């Protein structure tokens, strides 16, 4: 279709807090980490199809700027004392064949998995925080 | 007997066009446990000439139609503790040349499967 966004990388928030500040490139990655249904072959022919439980299961990624609120909000959460648990989600307006729509991708259950990794480049800075969240359950709608 | 040591060409080629080459390894197989004789097992450079069945198992993945099978045999070795002249004969000179078999006793008189009257023929005589 025609699809024109605006606002190029999608509003996340979590925690009734909207990130504002997000590093060029690959800013938002949601991947779901495993298979949706997993299935099984008899020894006659038939197949067994089951949905995972894991289904839904979604790491976000965020690459956040090197010291923005942003990544002082995230920080934060790193270093709490007990694992904060994020609840939010990624809304992205967009308009399809010139009709003004938003997009909903709710995000339920998550906790920061792998911590970002800090490096401090002379020759080329990468000044990015990528902070991974694994949440229970993301839904996508629209 | 003639066939003893090998029982696959006693039970045959299955020769219906039914039963696919599966069939066949399975009711051979099945044939030759149930059979409860000893049968011929070649590995390579020797073939062991009583071998028992002992263990057969089949198995068959969900990932291949085919039938994974592993079978131990155990071999009936048995000598002579008589004095034989004649190795192996014939059958026309088997029982000819057989020692005096023995067999235990029992007691005819306390027999009824068979309690037979006299004949007729013999009361008087």
């Amino acid at each position: 279709s025609v699809i024109v966004y605006r606002n190029n990388q999608s509003t996340l928030t979590l925690n009734g807090y909207t990130f504002q500040h997000l590093y060029q490139g690959a800013a938002l990655v949601l991947t779901p980490v495993n298979a949706k249904t997993a299935r099984t072959n008899s020894i006659n022919g038939g197949v067994s199809i089951s949905g995972r439980v894991d289904g839904g299961v979604h790491t976000l990624a965020i690459m956040v700027q090197k010291h923005s609120p942003d990544d002082k909000f995230l920080n934060d959460a790193k270093n709490s004392q007990e694992p904060v648990v994020f609840d939010g989600s990624m809304k992205r307006a967009y308009t399809e064949s010139g009709t003004l729509k938003k997009a909903t991708t709710t995000l339920e259950t998550g906790s920061i998995t792998t911590q970002p990794t800090k490096t401090d480049n002379n020759q080329d800075p990468d000044d990015s925080r990528t902070y991974v969240i694994e949440f229970r359950n993301s839904v996508e709608t629209f | 007997e003639r066939l003893a040591g090998k029982p696959y060409e006693f039970f045959g080629n299955s020769g219906n066009s039914a039963k696919t080459e599966q069939e066949k390894f399975i009711d051979f197989m099945e044939a030759l446990y149930f059979s409860r004789r000893p049968t011929e097992v070649s590995v390579n450079f020797r073939d062991y000439k009583n071998m028992a069945l002992v263990s057969f198992i089949p198995v068959r993945d969900n990932n291949t139609k085919d039938t994974r099978f592993t079978a131990d045999f155990q071999q009936i070795n048995y000598s002579t503790l008589v004095y034989t002249p004649v190795s192996s004969p014939s059958k026309s000179v088997s029982g000819k040349v057989s020692d005096a078999s023995n067999k235990g006793g029992q007691n005819p008189e306390s027999n009824e499967t068979g309690e037979r009257s006299l004949l007729s023929s013999l009361v008087g005589g």
